[PDB]
Order: structure tokens, then C-alpha cells, then sequence
């Protein structure tokens, strides 16, 4: 599909949010775990231990 | 006769040794494949951080 | 940030 | 429950759709597969192989 060049825009004061970055470790076999359920499943939490 | 009797005795010894080895080979494979699966389960998985620059390909 | 140069055909 | 005889209608120009027909083959044990999940589960695609 066609990605067009955009029309030049005038700058104005921004109110765009800037979220924190985050690093996330997943299980080694996550693909197998998601497969055998056949549904969207919870795998971890943002803060969880190894 | 004696060649036949001897051939029958030698044949049975080699046939016996053939099977005792197969028993061993299959018993080892099942052990090792199952253990490697257990080890695979407990390895550290990947890390994601949404950084595009890190995944550049030139 | 990542700035790249995609090649395009010109015949 | 009571299935009534309808009122006579007047015919007009129709814009009803008419879909293609379609043969579908299912797995022999489809009833067991659906049972053991306890949830609505994908079983095939329209064009899939045996
Ligand atoms: C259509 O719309 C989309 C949006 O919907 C448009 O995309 C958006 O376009 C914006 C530009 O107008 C982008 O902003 C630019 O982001 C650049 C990258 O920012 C990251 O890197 C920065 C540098 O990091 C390195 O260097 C520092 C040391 O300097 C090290 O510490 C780092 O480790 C790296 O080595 C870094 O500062 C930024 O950090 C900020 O953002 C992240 C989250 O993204 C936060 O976790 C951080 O806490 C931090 O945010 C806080 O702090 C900053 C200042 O420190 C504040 O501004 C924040 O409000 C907040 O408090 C990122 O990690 C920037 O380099 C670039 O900077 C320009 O602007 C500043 C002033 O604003 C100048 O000083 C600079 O010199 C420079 O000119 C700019 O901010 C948006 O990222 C982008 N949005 C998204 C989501 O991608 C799109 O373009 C539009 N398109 C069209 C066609 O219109
Ligand atoms: C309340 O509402 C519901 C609906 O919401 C009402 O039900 C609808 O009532 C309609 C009647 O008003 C029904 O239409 C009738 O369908 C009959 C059956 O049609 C099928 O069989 C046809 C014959 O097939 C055999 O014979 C041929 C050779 O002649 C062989 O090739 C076949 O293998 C069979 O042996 C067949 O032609 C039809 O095929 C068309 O439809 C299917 C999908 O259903 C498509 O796959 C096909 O491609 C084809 O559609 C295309 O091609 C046809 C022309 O070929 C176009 O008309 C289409 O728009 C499209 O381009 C079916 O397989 C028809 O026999 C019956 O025909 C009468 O009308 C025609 C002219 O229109 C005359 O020439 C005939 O002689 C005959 O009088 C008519 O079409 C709807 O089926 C029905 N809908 C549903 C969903 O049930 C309900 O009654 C309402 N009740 C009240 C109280 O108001
Ligand atoms: C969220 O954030 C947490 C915290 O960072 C993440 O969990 C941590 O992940 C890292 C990286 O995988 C782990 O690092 C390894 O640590 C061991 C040593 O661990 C011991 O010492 C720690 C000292 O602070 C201590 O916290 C540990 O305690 C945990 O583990 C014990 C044992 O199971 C348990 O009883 C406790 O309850 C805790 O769970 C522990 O005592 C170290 O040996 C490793 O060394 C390898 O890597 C280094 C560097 O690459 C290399 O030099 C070595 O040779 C070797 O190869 C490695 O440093 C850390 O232990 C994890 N901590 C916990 C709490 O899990 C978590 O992954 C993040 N979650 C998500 C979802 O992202
Ligand atoms: C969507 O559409 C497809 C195509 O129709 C459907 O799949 C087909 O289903 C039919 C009916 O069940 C199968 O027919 C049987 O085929 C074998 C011979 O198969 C061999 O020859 C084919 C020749 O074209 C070839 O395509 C086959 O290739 C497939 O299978 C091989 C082997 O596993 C695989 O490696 C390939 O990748 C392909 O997957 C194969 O080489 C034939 O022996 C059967 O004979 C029985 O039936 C006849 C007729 O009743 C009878 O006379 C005999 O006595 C015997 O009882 C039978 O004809 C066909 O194999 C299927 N093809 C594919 C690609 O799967 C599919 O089911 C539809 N989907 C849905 C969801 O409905
Ligand atoms: C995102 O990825 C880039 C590339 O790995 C990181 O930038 C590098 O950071 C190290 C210091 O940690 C520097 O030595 C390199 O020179 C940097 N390379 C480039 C191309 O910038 C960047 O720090 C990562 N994280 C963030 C928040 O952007």
C-alpha cells in the first residue's frame, strides 16, 4: 500500500504525553503456552520474579 | 551337520546381542530427550523494551 | 530514532 | 408455540442477496473437542486440507 509524504504543518505548543520506558522478561516457551490454550491468556506481571 | 549346528549356535548369539543393544538404545533416547525437555522449560526467556533503534537492520 | 535509506527501482 | 398463516402481501422489486452454496468437512470427533475446552473454539478453515 502507498505511504504518502505528508503536507507541511505549522508548529504549535504540544500536550502529547511521554510514558516511562519498561523492560519485560517473558518465559522461554511463551509460544507453546499461548498455543495450547487456543485463547488470549495472562502469562506474567510487569514486576514478577524469575 | 556340524557346520549347520555351529551356524545355528552362532546365529542365536548374534541375534540375542542385536536385541539387547536395541533395548539399551531406546532406553537411553527416552531418558535424554525427556531431561532436555525439563531443562528447556527452565531456561531464561527473552527481553522486550519497545526500542526501535536496537532492532535496526542495514 | 532510526533514519534509513530504502532503495527504489528507476529503469 | 403458534405458527400463524401470514397476511397476503403485494410483490415489489426485490433487493435480497443470494449467497454461494458451500460444502464443509468437519473432524470425526468434533463433539469431544468442543466438550473438553468448555469454551467456543476454532476447529477448521473453509479451504483447509484433510
Ligand atoms: C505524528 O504524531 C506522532 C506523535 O503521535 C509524531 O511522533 C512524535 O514526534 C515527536 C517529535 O515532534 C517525538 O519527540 C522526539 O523524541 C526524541 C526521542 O526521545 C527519546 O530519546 C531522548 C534522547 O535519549 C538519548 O539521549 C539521552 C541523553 O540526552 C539519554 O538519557 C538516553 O539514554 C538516550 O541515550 C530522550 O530524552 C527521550 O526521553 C523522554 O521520553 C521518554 C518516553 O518517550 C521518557 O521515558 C523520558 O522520561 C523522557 O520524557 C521526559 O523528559 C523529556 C526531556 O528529558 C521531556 O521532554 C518529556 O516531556 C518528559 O518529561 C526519549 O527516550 C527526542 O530526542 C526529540 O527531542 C527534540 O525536542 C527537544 C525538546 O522537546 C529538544 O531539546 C531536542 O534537541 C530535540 O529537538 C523529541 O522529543 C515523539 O517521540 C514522537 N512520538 C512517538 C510516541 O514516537 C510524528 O512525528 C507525527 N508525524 C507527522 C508526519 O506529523
Ligand atoms: C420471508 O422472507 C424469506 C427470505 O428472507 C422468504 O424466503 C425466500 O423466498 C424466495 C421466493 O420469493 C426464495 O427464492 C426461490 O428459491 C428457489 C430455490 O432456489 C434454489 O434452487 C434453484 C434451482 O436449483 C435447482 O435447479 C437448477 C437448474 O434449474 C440446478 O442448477 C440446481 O443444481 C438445482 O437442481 C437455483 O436456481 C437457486 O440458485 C440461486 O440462489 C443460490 C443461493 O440461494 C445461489 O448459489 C445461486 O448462484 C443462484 O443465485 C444466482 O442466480 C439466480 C439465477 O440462477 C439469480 O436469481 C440470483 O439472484 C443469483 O444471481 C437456488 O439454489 C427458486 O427456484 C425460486 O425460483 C423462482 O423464481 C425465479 C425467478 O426469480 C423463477 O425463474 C423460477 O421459475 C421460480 O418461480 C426462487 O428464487 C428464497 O430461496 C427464499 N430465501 C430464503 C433464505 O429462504 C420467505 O418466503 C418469506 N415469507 C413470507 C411469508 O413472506
Ligand atoms: C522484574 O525485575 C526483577 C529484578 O531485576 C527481575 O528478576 C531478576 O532478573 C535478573 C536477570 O535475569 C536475575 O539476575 C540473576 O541473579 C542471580 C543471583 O540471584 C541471587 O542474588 C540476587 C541479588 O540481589 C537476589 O535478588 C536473588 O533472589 C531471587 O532468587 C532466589 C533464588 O531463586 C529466590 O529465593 C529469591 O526469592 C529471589 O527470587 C538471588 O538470591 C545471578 O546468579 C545471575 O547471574 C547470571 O547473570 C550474570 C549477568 O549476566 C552473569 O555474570 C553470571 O555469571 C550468571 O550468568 C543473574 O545476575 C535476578 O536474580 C532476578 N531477581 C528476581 C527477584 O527474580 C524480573 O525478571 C523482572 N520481571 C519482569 C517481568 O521483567
Ligand atoms: C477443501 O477442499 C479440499 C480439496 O477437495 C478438501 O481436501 C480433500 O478432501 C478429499 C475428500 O475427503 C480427499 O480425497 C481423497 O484423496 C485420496 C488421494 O489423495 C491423494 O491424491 C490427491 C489428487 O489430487 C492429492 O490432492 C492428495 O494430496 C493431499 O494429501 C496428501 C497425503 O496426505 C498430502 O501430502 C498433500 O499435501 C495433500 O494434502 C493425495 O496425494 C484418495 O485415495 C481418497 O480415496 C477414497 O475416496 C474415493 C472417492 O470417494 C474412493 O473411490 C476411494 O476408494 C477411497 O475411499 C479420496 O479421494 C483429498 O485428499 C483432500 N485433499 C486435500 C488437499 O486435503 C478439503 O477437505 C476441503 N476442506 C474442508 C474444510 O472441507
Ligand atoms: C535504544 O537502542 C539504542 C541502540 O542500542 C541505544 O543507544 C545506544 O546507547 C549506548 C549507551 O547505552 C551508546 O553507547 C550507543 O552509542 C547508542 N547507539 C545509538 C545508535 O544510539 C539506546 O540507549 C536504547 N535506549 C533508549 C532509551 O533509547
Amino acid at each position: 500500500l502507498d505511504f504518502k509524504r505528508p503536507l507541511v504543518a505549522e508548529e504549535r505548543l504540544s500536550f502529547e504525553p511521554r510514558l516511562p520506558n519498561l523492560q519485560l522478561r517473558l518465559p522461554h516457551l511463551v509460544g507453546i503456552i499461548a498455543k495450547i490454550k487456543g485463547i488470549k491468556i495472562e502469562v506474567t506481571s510487569s514486576g514478577e520474579s524469575i | 551337520y556340524t557346520c549347520c549346528a555351529t551356524s545355528s549356535r552362532v546365529l542365536a548369539w548374534i541375534f540375542l546381542v542385536c536385541i539387547l543393544l536395541i533395548i539399551v538404545l531406546v532406553s537411553c533416547f527416552v531418558t535424554i530427550s525427556r531431561i532436555q525437555w525439563n531443562k528447556d522449560i527452565q531456561v531464561l526467556g527473552p527481553v522486550i523494551d519497545w526500542n526501535v533503534t536496537q532492532r535496526a537492520v542495514y | 530514532s532510526l533514519r534509513m535509506q530504502h532503495p527504489v527501482p528507476k529503469y
